[PDB]
C-alpha cells in the first residue's frame, strides 16, 4: 500500500514523521524543552545532527513562550512544530492556544494565520505518573473553535496523523500516548503518507453495541469486544475516534443507528470530559434508535493519583461491567 | 577563579547585596528641547524637509481622526475607541526609521504606524464601523487594526501575547535571510505580563532581529507605575536578559527616530534584540469606557507634546507657518470627515461571515450551524436588524 | 426574610457582598487590576477608603501572578478575593487554577489548602464586546475537579452566592454577568446572607418541558416560557442552574422525570459546552422518561464576533423555535 | 529635568545603548576556600560546634538516603527519584539561617531543608512508597514532600508555580505581623517561566518579606544555561525588579548561611524581597528517567563538593576525624536502612482515599463514584492488587 515499511514503536514513528517533514519542507523547524539531544522520550533523536541546529533547537523553560514563539513562526508561513514536554504542562500556554492560535485566522479576516503551527505533547497515563505526568487534557481544548486536537492509537496511526497535522492549514495539537512510546512495534512506511483528520476508524465491525475510544483506550475497548463476544455472545463495533475536534459525527451516528447502543470510554475525568459531547450529539441524532442509555466509562472526577492508579483507570473490567449492564437494560 | 557554568564572574570575599539604581535611572535620550531646538548638533539626523513634513502631517492627521472618532463613540455611532494623544511622536518617529517591509506587532496605541505607512482613512473607519469594506470582516472590536499589505499584524485585546509571537516571526525572518527586522510595541502595564518575560528571554537566547518598543506613559488604566513595578522602569530589565537597551524622550520624534534607526541597523546585522523604552504621557483617557479624572494632564498637553515640539522645529527651519497650519488643519478635517461619512453609510457584512475563517475550510458541522441560522432568519428575520447587513 | 433591603443593581450587590466580607473577616483582602479606585465596573468603589490600602489594592498587570498570589494568601488561611478584569483574560491563570488551586488540597493529603480563595470576574456577552470582552469560559473549568464555578442571575442572587463562595472552604470562581451590572435593580438585604452552592433554583413550575440556563440566559428562558404558554399553551418549568460544578443533578433530573422534555441553553459555544454534561447525565438518569431528544440551544462554534453579535447569541427566538420543534417531535 | 512619571532619570544628549555586563558578572560570595579555610575573618559567622556538626550530619544523612533511594528506584521498588548531589550545602546552609517557623516553598531539590528541620526518615520513605504512613495519602509521585508541622509547603511538579504563591504567603505574613519570612526555592531553568516574572515583580510592588533562592546548577535536564538565558545569570535580573540581589558560592555552606541570615534579617525588618542566586553544579542525573551522559562532572565531585569542603573545615577545628567519620557513615546507613525496610513492608492506603480531599467535603456525585468502585471491587476484586492495600 505505502512502500517499504519497517518495524517502529510509537516514538520511532514520531521521529520518522518529523524526519519526513524536515526533508520535504525547508521552512520546518522543531523546538521546545530538551529537543536538541533527542528529547526526554527520544522523539527527536538524530534530527539536529541531520538538519542543523537552526532547525531543531532547545528553548528556555517557558511553555507560554514556546507556543507564542511557534505562533510567530507560523505567522510568516513557516512550519512550526512545537513540543510541550508533558500534556500536563500545556496549561501555561492555554491563553496563547485558546485566545491567540485558535482565533488568529478568524479575527484577522484571514489577513493572517498560524495554520502552519503544530503542538505535539506526550499524553495519558503511564502507570506511576500521578497528577502531573498522566493527564489527558483534550476536553479542555475541545471547547475552543479554531484548533484541531488529534490522538493516535498506534505507530502506523501516529505517523500518518502527525504528518496530516503538520500539513493541515490550521493550528493542531497532537497528543502522543506516552505509555505506547516503547510498547509493541508495528510496520510503518518509511516514506511519508497521510491519514485524514476528522475521520474516525471502525476497526472491527459489529451489530449489538458501538464502543468508542481514542489513544491507548482503543486497545482497552478492543479487548472488551473480545470479552463480550466470548462471555456474552455480544457483537461489538469498535471505533477509534482519532480526531477530537472537529470530530467525525457521521461515522459514530451511522454505527449507533445500526447497533442501537453506545458506550464511550476515556481516561480523562467524567465531568466535562469529551464523552459528554459525543453522548449528547448521538442522543440528538439517533434518539429513536437508542435501545439503552449511552454509557460513559471514564476516569473518576479527581486529580490523577500516584499509588491508586490501578483503581482510577477505566479498565477493561470497568468497561466490560458497564457493557454487561447496558446489554441487560 | 570560579568554575560554575551558570555565570562568568570573580569571587568576592565580602557580603554585599547589589542595590538597584532607581533614583538616578537610565538617562532619557533627547535630541530637541521643548522649544524644538536641537541640543547636540552631532546627534541631529538632518532628515530632509519632505520626510519631516510627513512625520508632522502623519501625527496631526491621526490627532484629527482621534478627535472625530472619540466623538463618534460618545454618540454611540461606534461601540469603542482608544485615542493616541501623546503617542503620536513615538508612533511616527519609530515607523519612519523602519524599512517598509519590516513586520510590526502592536496593540491599541500604534495607529500612527499605520498612518505613516499610508493606511487609508477608509480602512481605519471600516474597521471601527465593522462595515463591508473591513478586511477583518467586522469581527473584532474597533481599533483592532491589521494590514497584510503594510506588514502590520492584526491587533488582539489580550495584553502582551504579541511579544513572544514577534520573537518567533523574527526567528523565521533570520532563517529566511529576509534582511528584515520585526518591531513589537507594548505598554509598560503589558510588560508585567508573563509573556513579556517569555519574549525578552527567547529573543536573546535564540538570537532574533527584533526591536522591543515599550511605551511608558505612566499609567495602565488607573494604575500608576508606582504600583506596576519598583525597578528603574522597563529599560533597566533589558540588560538582565542580555538585551541592548535604551530610554528615549517619547515626545521627541528625532530621539525616537535615531534610537529606532540604530536599533534596526544593529538588530538586522547582528541578529540580536534591542529594547527601546519611550517615556511619554497618556494625555487622553485610557479608552471610551474610562473617565481618567477618577484617578489623576494639562502640564503635558500644553508644556510637552510631540506635535507642538515638531511644529516649533518646523517653524525654525522655515518649513511651516500659520497659513500652512490653518490650511492643513482644514484639509485634514475634510479628508477625515469624507471617510467618516462614507464609512457610516456602508452596509455591514453578510451575517454568513460570522462562520468563515474559524478554520481555513469550514467543517461540515459548522456549515450545518450556518444553515441553521439561514433557516432561522427565513422564519424570524423580522426580529433581526437585517436591513443594515449585506445580502 | 433577611432584614432591611435596598434597591441594588448587580455591581452594587457585589460591592455589598465584599463590604460585608471585609467587615466580618479581618483576614480578607481584595486585589487585582484597577480595584483600588473602585474597579473598571465599579464593584470595589469605596472599599479601599473604608478598609485600608493594605486590604484593597492593585496588583501589577499579570493574571498568572494575581491567581498564584491569591493561592499563596489562602495557603496561610487568610481570605483572598482576587479579581480578573474580564473572564476572557482568565486564561493566563489557567495553569495556576487547574494544576495548582484545584489540586492543592488533594495532592497534600489536606496538609495545605487554598479553600479561602475566591476569583471573581465579569462574564458573558455585552452587546459589542467581540472576541475578548464577551466570553463565557465556564465549560473550560467544569472539567477540573477541585474548583467550584458559580454564576448568579440577579443582584439578590449575586450577593448571596458570592458570600457563599467567599466563605466556602474550596477555591471558587464567581462569574458576574457584566451586561447585568447596571441593568434593573432589585431589593437586596444590606446585611449578609447566603445562598447554597451546588443547588439549582426552580423559578417557575411547569409540566410539559424543563428549561435550564444560568446567568443572563435565565431571563431569556423565562421569556421563552411566557412565549410558549401564550403561543403554544405549553407549560414550562424554568430552572436556574446557579452552580456549574459541582452541579445540582438531582433538581434537574427530578424536573425532567416530571416533564419528559429538556432544553438547555447557554451563550457559550455548543461543542464541549456545559449543556453537553447536563444532557448526557440527564439522558443516563431519565432515559425512560424522555419523550423527545434533549435540545441544546447554544452559541455557534466560532469566536464571539463584534458586528454579528445579534445573530450569534441563543436568543429567545432561537430558544423558542427549538422548543416548538421539541414539543412537536 | 525630565518629568515622566515612569522613571526617575536625567536627560542625556547622546545616543548610547546600555550594554549588559555578562563577561564579568555579579561576583560570587565565598567564605571558605576548597580546602575549608576561612578567607576573610571578618566574614566568619563563628557558628558553634554543635550547629556546624548539624550542618554536616544533615548533608551526609541526605546523601546516604539519596544513594539508597536512587538504587531502590533502579530496582523498581519505588517509581521515581531525584537526588540532591551538590545541592546539599545550599539546602542546609540556608535552612540553618531561617527561623523554625519561616515558611518554605520549593520543589524537587530541597529535601535537605526538611532534613535540617528533623523531618523523620520514616516520612521521606512513606512519601516515596506511597504507604499508609504518608500524610500525603500516596497521591503524588515520589519526592513530592510536604510537612505542615515543619512549615514546608507540599511540592508540586509544575515548575515555578510556587514563586507567586510564596509572595502571597509573604504578603499575608506581613499583614499578620507574623515577624516571619517566606523562602522560595527554584532552579535556574524554572526562572525562565512566566510565573517567575510574576512573583519577582509582585514581591517588589507589594513589599513582601520574601527570600527568592535560585539554585543555579548549570543545567535544566539536558539544557545548558547558554540556551536558558543570555544575561548574567538570575542574580542580574533582581535589580531590574527593584530587588536587593546577591550571588553566592553554593558549595560553601557558610557563604550560603551568611547571605540567607542577612536576607532574612532585612526582609522581615524592611518588608522587602531579597534574591540569592547560589552557584552550584548538578552532580547527579536530572532524575531517574535521565542518563545525563547523553548531553555532558568528576571535576565537581572530587574538586569542589559542599560535603568535602565542610569536612575539611571540621578537621581544621579539631571537630571531626576519621574515626568519627567512619562511625557516622555506619550509623547513618543503619538509620536509613531501618526506615527503608519498615517503609517497604507497610501496606498502601485504602483505595477509598483516591476520592477524599478533592474538595474539603465530598460532593454527592463524587461519593457516588466512590460507591461504584466499592461495588466494582466486590465483583472484580481478584483482578486488582488488593492484598497490598489497607482495608
Ligand atoms: C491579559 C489582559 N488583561 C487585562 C486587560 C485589560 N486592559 C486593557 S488595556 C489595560 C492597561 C494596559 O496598560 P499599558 O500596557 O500600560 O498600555 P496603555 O493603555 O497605557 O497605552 C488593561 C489592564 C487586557 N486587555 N488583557
Ligand atoms: C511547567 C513545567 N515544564 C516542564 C517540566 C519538566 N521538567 C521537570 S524538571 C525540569 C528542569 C528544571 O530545571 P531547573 O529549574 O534548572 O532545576 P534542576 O533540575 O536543575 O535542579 C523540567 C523541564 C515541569 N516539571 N514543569
Ligand atoms: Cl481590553
Ligand atoms: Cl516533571
Ligand atoms: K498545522
Ligand atoms: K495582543
Ligand atoms: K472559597
Ligand atoms: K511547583
Ligand atoms: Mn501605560
Ligand atoms: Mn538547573
Amino acid at each position: 500500500e505505502y512502500g517499504q515499511t519497517q518495524k517502529m514503536n510509537l516514538f520511532q514513528s514520531v521521529t520518522s514523521a518529523l524526519d519526513n517533514s524536515l526533508a520535504k519542507d525547508p521552512t520546518a523547524v522543531i523546538f521546545g524543552e530538551d529537543v536538541a539531544f533527542g528529547g526526554v522520550f527520544r522523539c527527536t533523536v538524530g534530527l539536529r545532527d541531520k538538519y542543523g541546529k537552526d532547525r531543531v533547537f532547545n528553548t528556555p523553560l517557558c511553555e507560554q513562550g514556546i507556543v507564542g514563539f511557534g505562533i510567530g513562526i507560523a505567522v510568516t508561513g513557516a512550519t512550526a512544530i512545537a513540543e510541550i514536554q508533558f500534556a500536563d504542562y500545556i496549561f501555561p500556554a492555554f491563553d496563547q492556544i485558546v485566545n491567540e492560535a485558535a482565533k488568529y485566522r478568524y479575527r484577522s479576516g484571514d489577513l493572517f494565520n498560524c495554520g502552519s503551527l503544530t503542538i505535539r505533547s506526550p499524553w495519558g497515563c503511564v502507570g506511576h505518573g500521578a497528577l502531573y505526568h498522566s493527564q489527558s487534557p483534550e476536553a479542555f481544548f475541545a471547547h475552543c473553535p479554531g484548533i484541531k486536537v488529534v490522538i493516535p492509537r498506534s505507530p502506523f496511526q501516529a505517523k500518518g496523523l502527525l504528518l496530516s497535522c503538520i500539513e493541515d492549514k490550521n493550528p493542531c495539537i497532537f497528543f502522543e500516548p506516552k505509555i505506547l512510546y516503547r510498547a509493541a512495534a508495528e510496520e510503518v512506511p518509511i516514506e511519508p503518507y497521510n491519514i485524514p483528520l476528522s475521520q474516525a476508524e471502525v476497526i472491527q465491525e459489529g451489530s449489538d453495541v458501538t464502543l468508542v475510544a481514542w489513544g491507548t483506550q482503543v486497545h482497552v475497548i478492543r479487548e472488551v469486544a473480545s470479552m463480550a463476544k466470548e462471555k456474552l455472545g455480544v457483537s461489538c463495533e469498535v471505533i477509534d475516534l482519532r480526531t477530537i475536534i472537529p470530530w467525525d459525527v457521521d461515522t459514530i451516528c451511522k454505527s449507533v443507528i445500526k447497533t442501537g447502543r453506545l458506550l464511550i470510554s476515556h481516561e480523562a475525568p467524567l465531568t466535562g470530559g469529551f464523552a459528554s459531547e459525543i453522548s449528547s450529539t448521538v442522543q440528538e441524532e439517533c434518539f429513536l434508535n437508542l435501545e439503552a442509555p449511552i454509557s460513559r466509562v471514564c476516569g473518576y472526577d479527581t486529580p490523577f493519583p500516584h499509588i491508586f492508579e490501578p483503581f482510577y483507570i477505566p479498565d477493561k473490567w470497568k468497561c466490560y461491567d458497564a457493557l454487561r449492564k447496558m446489554i441487560n437494560y | 577563579k570560579p568554575q560554575f557554568p551558570g555565570a562568568s564572574a570573580e569571587f568576592i570575599d565580602k557580603l554585599e547585596f547589589i542595590q538597584p539604581n532607581v533614583i538616578s535611572g537610565i538617562p532619557i535620550y533627547r535630541v530637541m528641547d521643548r522649544q524644538g531646538q536641537i541640543i547636540n548638533p552631532s546627534e541631529d539626523p538632518h532628515l530632509p524637509k519632505e520626510k519631516v513634513l510627513k512625520l508632522y502631517k502623519s501625527m496631526t492627521l491621526l490627532n484629527t481622526m482621534d478627535r472625530i472618532l472619540y466623538e463618534s463613540q460618545r454618540q454611540g455611532r461606534i461601540s469603542f475607541y482608544m485615542t493616541n494623544y501623546g503617542e503620536e511622536g513615538t508612533h511616527v518617529g519609530s515607523a519612519a526609521a523602519l524599512d517598509n517591509t519590516d513586520l510590526v506587532f502592536g496593540q491599541y496605541r500604534e495607529a500612527g504606524v499605520l498612518m505613516y505607512r499610508d493606511y487609508p482613512l477608509e480602512l481605519f473607519m471600516a474597521q471601527c464601523y465593522g462595515n463591508i469594506s473591513d478586511l477583518g470582516k467586522g469581527r473584532q472590536m474597533p481599533v483592532h487594526y491589521g494590514c497584510k499589505e503594510r506588514h502590520f499584524v492584526t491587533i488582539s485585546s489580550p495584553l502582551a501575547t504579541q511579544i513572544p509571537q514577534a520573537v518567533g516571526a523574527a526567528y523565521a525572518a533570520k532563517r529566511a535571510n529576509a534582511n528584515r527586522v520585526v518591531i513589537c510595541y507594548f505598554g509598560e502595564g503589558a510588560a508585567s505580563e508573563g509573556d513579556a518575560h517569555a519574549g525578552f528571554n527567547f529573543a536573546a537566547t535564540l538570537e532574533c532581529p527584533i526591536i522591543f518598543f515599550c511605551r511608558n506613559n505612566g499609567y495602565a488604566i488607573s494604575t500608576p507605575t508606582s504600583e506596576q513595578y519598583r525597578g528603574d522602569g522597563i529599560a533597566a530589565r533589558g540588560p538582565g536578559y542580555g538585551i541592548m537597551s535604551i530610554r528615549v524622550d517619547g515626545n521627541d520624534v528625532f530621539a525616537v527616530y535615531n534610537a529606532t534607526k540604530e536599533a534596526r541597523r544593529r538588530a538586522v546585522a547582528e541578529n540580536q534584540p534591542f529594547l527601546i523604552e519611550a517615556m511619554t504621557y497618556r494625555i487622553g483617557h485610557h479608552d471610551t469606557s474610562d473617565d481618567s479624572s477618577a484617578y489623576r494632564v494639562n502640564y503635558w498637553d500644553k508644556q510637552d507634546h510631540p506635535i507642538s515640539r515638531l511644529r516649533h522645529y518646523l517653524l525654525s527651519q522655515g518649513w511651516w507657518d500659520e497659513e500652512q497650519e490653518k490650511a492643513w488643519r482644514k484639509q485634514s478635517r475634510r479628508k477625515v470627515m469624507e471617510a467618516f461619512e462614507q464609512a457610516e453609510r456602508k452596509p455591514k457584512p453578510n451575517p454568513n461571515l460570522l462562520f468563515s475563517d474559524v478554520y481555513q475550510e469550514m467543517p461540515a458541522q459548522l456549515r450545518k450551524q450556518q444553515e441553521s441560522l439561514a433557516r432561522h432568519l427565513q422564519t424570524y428575520g423580522e426580529h433581526y436588524p437585517l436591513d443594515h447587513f449585506d445580502k
